């Protein structure tokens, strides 16, 4: 769970997982199945590209550092909205209620 | 001012939309329905051979107008598809 | 704790007409015509930036 | 315009009493020819082959004898006898006509395109040698006729010369309906401006 | 008179017009005390099942049947053949169909109408069995199908082309 | 004449042996081919040219402009533009 | 004794046939009704089919591609047998399965359309807007309060 949470990428091969957990790639597919089932993670499993594709992480303890991190992205999105809304005023200037 | 505002989740709603399954359905229904009044519409302009606006309406039932029902249905589906593209195209680039 | 619930309005025959009667406005919270929905889409973007 | 011809010609087999018009042998023959052109495999089966009308008139003339043979071989996925039957119908049906003697060139080009199409529609891959044995022409003779018809967009197949395989692409779908619409709409626009401008002047 | 029209209407490959007649012709026999109408009750009973098998209303074989009036008082080799044919088509197995016809073979030969239609039936089942195999696969081997249906390889490929 | 060919060779194919490039760009010596390579900013390594990197790089620096790159015509812009034509 | 059996099927975890069999053979299969007697032992058999088709129900949900090779091992069935019980499940309309016969992929992933996909993505957007406001109520409380 942990290796998945601290990183920001959404997939891992069986090879990375097997070294981490000290299990062969045979048991690793069982390991994945229990985790999804418990409600720790969501995703899908391939055995033909041998990826686990994560799509959900469980919200855990929020540390001081992670608040700063949240915030940075919101500033990115504010600007984007404000920019678009300026253009959308210039456009359609004579047609409004 | 209190009376003029009547909503408060108006800001949220203008950037929501429905499922897109029923949008596709309205677009099909609109086009197929306009064929069926387009057939009548050709027949209507065979006539318009009777002097006087009133005589035309009484005699050949010029009031049950195919003209009115096409213009209006074209208008409705048309105005809707301008907004639909507008909302969706804002949503992808703004949010992401 | 106190949970927020939406505020909207509903009105009688008499009460709605009495509102309309005060107002010299054609409304713009309606989302009826093309014109009205244009105004709304821009109000929605401004609502989003401020929050 | 065989499209309207066909709808009416199936009707004319059952009913008509000849009133300064050509025999029912003639009309029966005419119905066969139009039938192949317009209608898909299953409709070819109903309207021509299982026609009580055709079945009951038999083959009593040289032109009806050859055409009824060409309908059956398309349907049977017989390919050997498709090219022989085709040559005989050119001579003995199209030429003695007074209406498909002038459409001869258009008609023979279309059926040739039809037979190639039907096999490709069914087969993701084929060999040039394989396809050519079945039809009874050579490999070389086949390649020409195929490469003539690719740019006309009915066949929808590329052909490799390295391995000799014929791959069958299919870009016709939603994309297909899109080319048609812009084109007809463009034309409609022309009509709106030209009629409009003449009247506004008045 | 209802019956003869029945066998002839069937033949034209319309099994709606056929069924309606063979019901009427049966009822007369059913309710009329037997003598030599025992023999004509059985001929209709078989054809009455038949019409339902060709339309692929293969539940309706089993509706007509019951343990009190059709498999009790008019049970034969012939009734047993139709319920096997019905069972073959519900599976859509050509194998099942082949098991039934092999061991009731002189019974199929014995009636012309039942025979002419089982030639027809064979082909519609060949299609149905082929469709069932390749439906829960995709990219299936031509060598694997050929084993199942029992036909030779070349024949399977041409047959598939037609469908 | 050599320049026009080099323009063509980029899009046509992506890598070629040293002798076939020589033949096309017209030189009588393999070394004069690699000298024109360096001028046209293309790396021959292990006697093979590559356009997978290079073509995309040159087009990008050039294609970067700030006088028609803020004009592309948005999807949003097109919806608005239609919109006002209907009610005016 | 009864708790262990209900617990097995209610969880969404696979399990192998030779192990359910052995385990509950001396506990539940000795008791009368269902199991026990001579005619009732002929319903022990019908259990083997529910346990392998159960496994397939777990695997559709978690796996999206899995090998035909690996699938054979998990259900503990030969190549011929495995494909059969897959086919039988798809006639029942319980699962969606596609097997490639050179033993390439077995696909559990839904066949997609533009419309299904547009609906899914609509959900996510609406959902964002709702979360922003809700967190926004609590932000008011703790700001004045503290």
């Amino acid at each position: 769970i942990e290796t998945v949470f601290v990183k920001n990428i959404r997939m891992l091969s069986f090879e990375d997982i097997s070294k981490a957990t000290h299990l062969p790639k045979d048991n690793v597919e069982h390991l994945v199945m229990r985790a999804i089932s418990l409600g720790l993670l969501k995703g899908s499993i391939d055995q033909v590209n041998e990826l686990v594709t994560i799509s959900w992480v469980q919200p855990r303890i929020i540390s001081g550092d992670q608040i700063t991190k949240m915030k940075d992205r919101l500033v990115e999105w504010n600007d984007q909205v404000e920019k678009l809304g300026k253009k959308m005023e210039a456009r359609g200037q004579s047609i409004w209620v | 001012k209190m009376l003029m505002n009547l909503h408060k989740e108006q800001w949220q709603s203008g950037l929501k939309m429905y499922d897109y399954e029923e949008k596709e359905e309205s677009n099909l229904a609109a086009t197929k329905s306009m064929v069926k009044i387009a057939e009548q519409y050709s027949k209507r302009i065979e006539e318009e051979k009777e002097l006087t606006e009133e005589e035309l309406k009484t005699r050949y039932v010029g009031r049950q107008d195919p003209k009115k029902h096409l213009s209006e249905t074209a208008d409705e589906t048309l105005e809707n598809n301008i907004v639909s593209v507008l909302t969706a195209g804002v949503n992808s680039v703004a949010i992401k | 704790t106190f949970l927020h619930l939406p505020c909207t309005i509903e009105a009688e025959e008499a009460e709605e007409i009495g509102v309309e009667h005060l107002l010299r406005d054609v409304r713009d919270q309606a989302a009826g015509g093309l014109s009205i929905r244009l105004t709304n889409q821009l109000k929605s973007l401004k609502g989003l930036q401020s929050k | 315009n065989f499209k309207e011809a066909a709808k009416l010609l199936v009707d004319s087999l059952a009913t008509f009493t000849s009133i300064e018009l050509t025999s029912y042998e003639s009309i029966a023959t005419y119905a066969s020819v139009t039938g192949l052109f317009t209608l898909e495999r299953t409709d070819l089966k109903s309207k021509v082959i299982d026609s009580p009308e055709l079945l009951s008139l038999i083959s009593t003339t040289a032109a009806l004898q050859s055409i009824s043979s060409l309908t059956i071989s398309l349907y049977a996925s017989d390919y050997a006898s498709y090219f022989p039957y085709l040559l005989e119908t050119y001579a003995n049906v199209l030429i003695p006509c007074k209406y498909l003697n002038r459409h001869a060139d258009f008609f023979v080009r279309e059926m040739r395109r039809k037979v190639y199409a039907q096999l490709l529609e069914s087969y993701k891959t084929l060999s040039l040698k394989s396809m050519a044995s079945a039809f009874g022409v050579s490999v070389a003779f086949l390649d020409n006729d195929l490469g003539k018809f690719i740019p006309n967009k009915q066949l929808n197949c590329v052909i490799d010369r390295v391995n000799g395989i014929v791959e069958t692409n299919r870009p016709d779908n939603k994309n297909a309906q899109y080319h048609l619409l812009v084109k007809q709409g463009d034309g409609l626009l022309t009509k709106l401006q030209k009629y409009g401008a003449a009247v506004r002047l008045t | 008179l209802d019956l003869m029209s029945g066998i002839l209407h069937c033949e034209d490959k319309d099994y709606k017009t056929a069924f309606s007649y063979f019901f009427e012709s049966f009822e007369s026999y059913h309710n009329l005390t037997t003598h030599n109408s025992y023999e004509k009750a059985c001929q209709v009973l078989k054809y009455m099942l038949l019409s339902k098998i060709m339309l692929n209303l293969i539940d309706d074989v089993k509706n007509i049947l019951n343990a009190k009036y059709t498999k009790e008082t008019y049970q034969s080799r012939g009734i047993d053949a139709m319920k096997a044919v019905a069972e073959a088509y519900n599976n859509r197995s050509l194998l099942d169909f082949n098991t039934a016809l092999k061991q009731y073979e002189k019974e199929l030969m014995g009636d012309e109408l039942t025979r002419s239609h089982f030639n027809a039936l064979y082909d519609t089942l060949l299609e149905s069995n082929l469709c069932k195999i390749i439906e829960p696969f995709e990219c299936v081997e031509i060598s694997h199908i050929s084993k199942i249906i029992g036909l030779d390889t070349q024949q399977v490929e041409g047959k598939l082309s037609q469908m | 004449i050599r320049d026009e060919i080099a323009k063509n060779t980029e899009l046509s194919y992506d890598f070629l042996p040293l002798s076939n490039i020589k033949a096309l760009l017209f030189f009588n010596n393999e070394k004069e081919t690699e000298k024109f390579a360096l001028e046209r900013n293309w790396p021959i390594v292990n006697s093979k040219v590559y356009f997978n990197n290079q073509s995309k790089e040159k087009a990008d620096y050039e294609d970067e402009m700030m006088h028609e790159e803020d004009q592309k015509t948005n999807i949003i812009e097109k919806a608005m533009d239609y919109a006002i034509s209907i009610e005016n | 004794s009864q708790e262990s059996l209900v617990k097995l099927f209610t969880t969404n975890e696979l399990m192998r046939w030779p192990i359910v069999q052995k385990t509950y053979e001396p506990v539940l299969n000795e008791d009368d009704l269902a199991f026990g007697g001579e005619a009732n032992k002929h319903h022990w058999e019908d259990l083997q089919k529910r346990v392998i088709e159960h496994n397939l129900r777990v695997i559709s949900e978690y796996y999206s591609r899995i090998t035909l090779l690996r699938l054979n091992e998990l259900l503990d069935l030969t190549e011929s047998q495995t494909e059969t019980y897959i086919s039988d499940l798809v006639n029942q309309g319980i699962i969606y399965a596609k097997v490639n016969r050179p033993a390439k992929i077995v696909n559990f992933e839904k066949p997609k359309n533009s419309s299904q996909l547009l609906n899914e993505w609509s959900h996510n957007v609406d959902e964002l807007l709702e979360h922003i406001e809700t967190i926004g109520h609590l932000i008011t409380k703790e700001e004045i309060m503290h």
